[PDB]
């Protein structure tokens, strides 16, 4: 299909299900592109899919979209490595893509089921920004007859923390919204920290909404546990060394892409090193950060 | 200090050579003449051997107003290695080495001797495009120092300010 | 002087000189109250001054006002200890109070002269919120023909960081405003951190605008120097053990004084431990935090 139809399909997929993740919607759109493809060669299909992936990344600059695109590319490469015939390869690609969509539609339930048992009764949970996975985990914890309090950061400038607070109030949970600057003031109250992730880098660290790195540093200072919940399709083969090593296309939004009220075009994501992360709750289970790299090393090579 | 201690006590001393001016070698010879079990090693082995070192005792050239040190080169690395293993770092320096100058800047801290000590002149044409630097002194922040032993006793680096005020007048800080 | 006239005098003193610190204005108002006092005994004057200090603290909840009031109380006590006759005591109190005002009117110049030499040429300075002392220090550094870049946090919710950025732009200094959440993202760029202080507690730590504690923690994580500039009248005899040990009258503003959009009435100040502070630049000179306690131990007893 054409680029305009691709963008329209991706946006409609996002709009129909608000709870659908951006990476999942991108993967479904890529599968639709594969179904609608007309080429009869693996190289042409790969080139077309790469064009589709870069179009989608231009539409949405989140790390999740890029990681989903790379996962789909590796999926078609693995399918091609098995069978040389292109027709049978495409048939198997379509079937396994449908199975892949069905399987990754259930990642959040598995993550919640695995993670809700880590929330001690009568505990305080500190959260940064909005995250559907964290919301599902807290829903599961509430449904298990657990009482807990929640502190949520405002998460400037989009104020997604207030949206998360509304969502948690819908579940009848005591939720208090704090300023970002107040994180270091409030860490002494929180028993544990639970945050989402826009992408899990090779070393096991995460790339998340701006302000997560300082939350992790403050938690490490006070020896509080730091838990990350993220699905497997958010795994990406990136190895940043510092905050400036993160690619610029992820820091600054799609529409966005001196010394006097410059504001340096405030970044939207930052990188948290794996040493500041206690555990990850993926649909593959509960993992240490060092496990994440394994899932990539076995995936490639 | 070590020779006085060795009269009644038995202990093992490890001396870093402090390249390029390998004065530590002499420090190891004299301590060997006193019967002290002594060991010489290059500055590259400081971190490797620090794991088995119980105490660190060093001298200094200057003690700054905030308790920092202007010591021989490689002392900052030794202090960092000691801080990694939480080994106490003791500075045996007399009272007259205390200087009321803060380490703000002044671009006059390090003393750069001729690069002949680091890279010999017999290297050849290689020296016409290579920048060789040979600093003599290292700046040790006060956070890595445990104790100051002076003629007036033992003090913490956090008390050095007081020893400033009763030794020098603030109007005489800048001559 | 009655309470209403005291409040009017304090507010007028603040209004006439915008650059005048709140503690200095409070001390000047206390001296005016001492001059206008009609009592003929030390204990009555002490009680009246305590009531005046309580009124001023009700007007302004900053730690600086309370520390200035306590300093004035200790000053009158020291004057009363030497002299038994109340008339000579009051005369000497008035003269020494005038001298005290004249001396503390020059604290900022001394602080700037001492601190501007710590800013290396071609360096980056990270600052939190607005601070007149930091502004004077940067003015002195600029006047010494030094080129440097400045990052300033927004300092929600009053956005005093933008005001500080405008003030620095007046001095032709490259200044960039960052979000509070971005502090941990930007620390790798800053060569040093310079912040003011609303009060210096006994142990040498500070009580400052909310967000300073996490800045100090992030600086300690990356081994960046952390410098505080504060005048001597901001020294307080307080010993908080954690963030909740700070008195509530300081956290919440004068006009300001569950589990569902509560926000817990966001605090305005937090406590930074002395272990996160490298040096202090007071009008008494450049000090380690441990020196601060000395200035109090000698002040009392």
């Amino acid at each position: 299909m054409d680029d305009k139809e691709l963008i329209e399909y991706f946006k409609s997929q996002m709009k129909e299900d608000p709870d659908m993740a951006s990476a999942v919607a991108a993967i479904r759109t890529l599968l639709e592109f594969l179904k609608r493809d007309k080429g009869e060669t693996i190289q042409g299909l790969r080139a077309n899919l790469t064009s589709a992936i870069e179009t989608l990344c231009g539409v949405d600059s989140s790390v999740a979209v890029s990681s989903g695109g790379e996962l789909f590319l590796r999926f078609i490469s693995l399918a091609s490595l098995e069978y040389s015939d292109y027709s049978k390869c495409k048939k198997i690609m379509i079937e396994r893509g449908e199975l892949f969509l069905r399987r990754i539609s259930l990642s959040r339930n598995k993550i919640a089921d695995l993670c809700h048992t880590f929330i001690k009764d009568g505990a305080t949970i500190l959260t940064h920004a909005y995250s559907r996975v964290v919301l599902r985990v807290l829903e599961a914890a509430v449904a298990a007859k657990k009482r807990f309090s929640v502190y949520v950061t405002e998460s400037q400038p989009d104020l997604s923390g207030k949206k998360m607070a509304k969502a948690l109030c819908h579940l009848n949970v005591p939720v208090t919204v704090v300023l970002d600057a107040a994180v270091g003031y409030i860490m002494e109250k929180a028993d544990l920290v639970i945050v989402g992730a826009e992408g899990v880098v090779e070393n096991g660290g995460i790339i998340n909404k701006i302000g997560t790195n300082q939350m992790a540093v403050c938690a490490k200072a006070q020896n509080k546990p730091f838990y990350v919940v993220a699905e497997s399709f958010k795994f990406v083969r990136l190895f940043p060394l510092n905050q400036q090593d993160v690619p610029d296309k992820f820091k600054y939004k799609a529409d966005t892409l001196t010394g006097q009220d410059l504001k340096e075009e405030h970044p939207w994501v930052d990188y948290t090193a794996p040493s500041l992360i206690t555990l990850l709750f993926t649909d593959l289970g509960v993992l240490t950060p060092s496990a994440v790299s394994d899932e990539l090393i076995k995936l490639y090579l | 200090f070590l020779k006085e201690a060795a009269r009644k006590r038995k202990f093992h001393v490890i001396v870093a050579e402090c390249a390029p001016f390998c004065q530590g070698h002499e420090m190891a010879v004299n301590l060997s003449k006193a019967g002290i079990e002594t060991t010489v090693m290059t500055d590259a082995a400081i971190f490797a051997v620090m794991s088995r070192v119980n105490k660190v005792i060093i001298g200094t050239k200057t003690i700054l107003a905030n308790g920092a040190l202007r010591a021989v080169t490689g002392t900052h690395t030794l202090a960092l290695a000691a801080k990694h293993h939480s080994t106490p770092l003791i500075v045996c320096a007399p009272m007259f080495k205390l200087s009321p100058q803060f380490p703000n800047e002044e671009d006059s801290f390090h003393k750069f001797v001729a690069p002949e000590e680091v890279l010999p002149f017999t290297e050849g044409d290689i020296l016409e495009k290579v920048s060789v630097h040979c600093p003599v002194f290292d700046y040790v922040p006060p956070e890595l120092i445990t104790l100051f032993i002076s003629n007036i006793g033992g003090n913490a680096p956090s008390y050095i300010y007081r020893l400033m005020s009763e030794l020098y007048h603030p109007d005489d800080h800048v001559l």
